[PDB]
């Protein structure tokens, strides 16, 4: 004959964001050089 | 065939590689592509593919790099572009 009455509650929870990513490329410039330190007739003696 | 490093983005040991590769397929190949190819190749194998290697007396480049595995040097007179992309 007793009914009683009650509350009840369920605790909350928390998310975070986050992020993924692959690898990464970067660009990159090369100019081959031309050196010529050659003389013209160097008279050797070998 | 000595070799100088200019440039690089890539691990001391990678480097490493990089040259005694190259100086393998020098001492090895004397046709430009066929030493290009030979440098190449190990490289996809050990650090997998894709890589893409220039070698050669005249020319400039720009190109796309994975981060860390890029490197250029000459070997004497020809220079040698090496990188990973794709």
């Amino acid at each position: 004959i007793r009914w009683e009455t009650k509350s009840c509650q369920t605790a909350s929870i928390a998310t975070a964001s986050a992020s993924a990513q692959a690898r990464n490329h970067v660009d990159a410039q090369v100019q081959t050089e031309a050196p010529v330190p050659v003389s013209v007739q160097p008279p050797s003696q070998y | 065939r000595k070799a100088v490093i200019k440039n690089a983005d890539m691990s001391e040991e990678m480097q490493q590689d990089s040259v005694e590769c190259a100086t393998q397929a020098l001492e090895k190949y004397n046709i430009e592509k066929d030493i290009a190819a030979h440098i190449k190749k190990e490289f996809d194998k050990k650090y997998n593919p894709t890589w893409h290697c220039i070698v050669g007396r005249n020319f400039g480049s720009y190109v796309t790099h994975e981060t860390k595995h890029f490197i250029y040097f000459y070997l004497g007179q020809v220079a040698i572009l090496l990188f990973k992309s794709g």
